[PDB]
RNA sequence: GAUGGGGAAGCUCCGUUUCAAAGGCCUGAUUUUAUGCAGGCCACCAUCGAAAGGGAAUCCGGUUAAGAUUCCGGAACCUGG
RNA sequence: GCUUGUGACGGCCCGUGAAAAUCCACAGGAAGGAAUAGUUUUCAUGCCAGGUCGUACUGAUAACCGCAGCAGGUCUCCAAG
RNA sequence: UUGACAUUGUGAAGAGACGUUUCUUUACUUAUUCAAUGAAGCGGAGCUGGAAUUCAUUUUCCACGUUCUAGCAUUCAAGGUCCCAUUCGGGGCUGAUCCGGGUU
């Protein structure tokens, strides 16, 4: 058969990203000295909108602790955050939205986003539209703290990772029905070559294992073992279960 | 602006090119009220440092 | 005098341009730099075996300079010593009797390690001088345990250059006199005694003894809180 | 000891860089002047539409070495033919020549020193 | 797409600042000299890739069988010294 | 009125619509500077130089591609009553 | 994907195989693995100083430059103090505690 269309993306090509009119790479400072023991100020100097990314990004410069020069360091604007405001990043920053302080700084309920994976990985966690962390506890056995994640997972990492208090700009974007074709067009525009979809039961057997036809239906269970090999990995991978269910909350 | 005379290029205050006189004088403003409230600052911190 | 002014810095968290200091501690050094350092400190970690922990035990300051100036009594001929003393023989034994013997028996430090090593086993020896820092050290190893075996005081002496110097080259590896003239043989007894009390001696406990370990700097204190303030 | 460094930056120590001081040479003997004068000027071109730009122009005519420059030719032009020159204009010809179109000063006459080199 | 490198039996593949000791500017000393040197900040940086993207500055009149914002005439502007 | 340029505005986006060379300016105040003389060449005037390669013509129901002087194909500017 | 052997090293709890020694939860960091930084501020101890206990002692704790403002922060740093007889220029010690060179 023919090589199908989800292992194609592997080879880059015509399937890479669509960069060129991206600010920077959205990324909190450098974990220095500075935001290692004490805080350091910086104003937010415009709040601008990145391509490919509902969500703005706050550009927030500071002063370099050891040249007399202006360093910039981009981030992702937190909501209410505003052009002029200062920002004061560190372990002894304030509990303020906007700021960025390490984990273990913040009480048990501070709401937080852009938060670190391991500390000073620099930014990893809540970092789309309207997206935030919850801290749940803390652990001084070793520096950790646990954790609520966006998609539901509560995990715990240590407490020198940074987070910036707050929720991340962009509003309910999904809450706008998109429409036209025309608007996803766009969308995707400026992101990847991933739209318009075809039906892998549209094509025909060399394209994909729904490919045959005679009347348009998988044929065998869609379901797919996490075994499989690529190449045949398409539909419900490790399907846990299928169907419809309305399910109400995730796992606390 | 290679091919011309300074004039062109200026205006006679503090930062000529650069900013822009309402720009300047809130400059100014904002600058002296803090150096002075930095003094006020430090005093304040000098009062209540001599309570305890 | 009041017209200039103490305008002091603020030098903290926040604010002051920080002023160059030393970081001397935090240079990225080249790659060749931290190979030979790190070399040392692997071999440091790690328990290293008894016959290699035999050396690092090298000579105190006196017991060396006092070996050395006993065996800068006895320098090799130069090469113009050499020179005439063939222009010396050849021109006049080759011209006469005496099968080369138109010149005195030479008393010499003697050097190489493929020489040395049939002296010790030929029991000519009367002491002998191993550098410490041999690499491969696989070139020596064996020497202890070699003098040791056939009763030949040895030292572990410190530098394997110092004793370059010795037999006038770069580096000499080894160094061990055998005959030595009549005056001078008092020292020897008493070098030999000095060091046979600081080695071949030692040698049977040395032998038992494994080295390395050490935590380095940071882990050690770590360790030794964890006894000083949890004790 | 220790000596201060103020940079965790380590670089290359500036070593001396000698400089070349051979033992044989390389050439034998240097190569003379490739392109001289009589080299660079070729050949008057004498078209009956490069001699109405003498009789009315004051300018020169020349074929002239491909390898050469505007300022090679005027050298040339003056060098050869005792004159001064204002603007050397140059094209190269379809015919994979170079023509080059040499105005020459007032004090000169192109016409004169076109039939004092010896064609009209 | 060369380079310290790292893969590959190898034709080569990968990586482009990449885990690399990766330099070139101002200038004084010295007035044996137009220069070796003495102040020194600056610098995660080959190069190729647009005759429609960015970009220093010219216009009018006249002229040929065929050239012209390029020649003639006049009048300008830019750059580097 | 037509074409074109251009301005102040207004609608639109889960689309908010390149980069670099290059030019300037400010902040800074190192350093250099006069009174019998010295400062300045971002003011006027004056002097010299500006290399290499392309430059013809067709651009289409005959100069290109379709075996051709082929009813096909092949990007663009100007536009009178 | 699963096991084994090799890369593979040190300290221990036990439940076990008849003080060595191989077995499951586990401490070490030097192999290997991940990330950052123009390898900057790590690690240990101190100067200062506010409390304490002890029925007096050092037995330890605690603190030690930045938060009304969309300024400003650079020339080995001013000051202080030493030297060169010091014309003008320099330099050193502090300013800015010491100690390990493990960049983190």
């Amino acid at each position: 058969g023919r090589v199908i269309r989800n292992q194609r993306k592997g080879a880059g090509s015509i399937f890479t990203s669509h960069t060129r009119l991206r600010q920077g790479a959205a990324k909190l400072r450098t974990l220095d000295y500075a935001e290692r023991h004490g805080y350091i100020r910086g104003i937010v100097k415009q709040i601008v909108h990145d391509s490919g990314r509902g969500a703005p990004l706050a550009k927030v410069v500071f002063r370099d602790p050891y040249k007399y020069r202006l360093r910039e360091e981009i981030f992702i604007a937190n909501e209410g955050v505003h052009t002029g405001q200062f920002i004061y990043a560190g372990k002894k920053a304030s509990l303020n939205v906007g700021n960025v302080l390490p984990l273990g700084s913040v009480p048990e309920g501070t709401i937080v986003s852009n938060v670190e994976e391991k500390p000073g990985d620099r930014g990893a966690l809540a970092r789309a539209s309207g997206n935030y962390v919850i801290i749940i506890g803390h652990n001084p056995d070793e520096n950790k703290t646990r954790v609520r994640l966006p998609s539901g997972a509560k995990k715990v990492i240590s407490s020198d990772a940074r987070g910036v208090i707050g929720v991340i700009a962009g509003g309910g974007r999904v809450d706008k029905p998109l429409l036209k074709a025309g608007r996803a067009f766009h969308k995707y525009r400026l992101k990847r070559n991933s739209w318009p979809k075809t039906r892998g039961v549209a094509m025909n057997p060399v394209d994909h294992p729904h490919g045959g036809g005679n009347h348009q239906h998988i044929g065998k269970a869609s379901t797919i073992s996490r075994g499989a090999v690529s190449g045949q990995k398409a539909g419900l991978i490790a399907a846990r279960r299928t169907g419809l269910l309305r399910g109400s909350q995730k796992t606390q | 602006y290679a091919t011309v005379s300074k004039t062109h290029k200026t205006v006679s205050r503090a930062y000529g090119g650069s900013r822009c006189a309402n720009c300047v004088k809130e400059r100014i403003i904002r600058a002296f009220l803090i150096e002075e409230q930095k003094i006020v600052k430090k005093v304040v911190k000098e009062q209540t440092e001599a309570a305890k | 005098n009041p017209l200039t002014h103490s305008t002091p810095k603020n030098f903290g968290i926040g604010q002051a341009v920080q002023p160059k200091r030393n970081l001397s501690r935090y240079v990225k050094w080249p790659e060749y730099v931290r190979v030979q350092r790190q070399k040392k400190i692997l071999s440091i970690r790690l328990k290293v075996p008894p016959t290699i922990a035999q050396f690092q035990y090298t000579l105190d300051r006196n017991t060396a300079a006092e070996t050395f100036k006993l065996f800068n009594k006895y320098r090799p001929e130069t090469a113009a010593e050499k020179k005439e003393r063939l222009t010396k023989e050849a021109a006049a034994v080759a011209e006469a009797k005496s099968k080369q013997d138109a010149s005195p028996k030479p008393y010499a430090v003697k050097y190489g390690l493929n020489h040395v090593v049939a002296l010790i086993e030929n029991k000519k020896a009367k002491l002998v001088l191993i550098a410490n820092d041999v690499d491969p050290i696989e070139l020596v190893v064996f020497l202890p345990a070699l003098c040791k075996k056939m009763g030949v005081p040895y030292a572990i002496v410190k530098g394997k250059a110092r004793l370059g110097t010795l037999v006038n080259q770069k580096t000499s590896a080894v160094a061990a006199l055998t005959e030595v003239r009549a005056e001078d043989e008092a020292a020897l007894a008493k070098l030999v005694s000095t060091i046979d009390a600081n080695f071949a001696d030692k040698y049977d406990e040395v032998k038992k003894h494994w080295g390395g370990g050490i935590l380095g700097n940071k882990a050690q204190a770590k360790m030794d809180k964890r006894a000083k303030n949890s004790d | 000891a220790l000596k201060v460094r103020t940079s965790a930056t380590f670089r290359l120590p500036k070593t001396l860089k000698l400089a070349r001081a051979p033992k044989y040479a390389s050439k034998a003997v240097p190569h003379y002047n490739r392109l001289d004068s009589y080299k660079v000027i070729e050949q008057p071109i004498t078209s009956e539409t490069a001699m109405k730009k003498v009789e009315d122009g004051n300018i020169l005519v020349f074929q002239v070495s491909m390898k050469a420059n505007k300022y090679q030719i005027k050298k040339a032009v003056k060098e050869l033919y005792e004159v001064d020159v204002l603007k050397v204009n140059t094209l190269v010809r379809p015919n994979g020549t170079k023509k080059a179109y040499v105005r020459l000063t007032a004090d000169y006459d192109a016409l004169d020193i076109a039939n004092r080199i010896g064609y009209i």
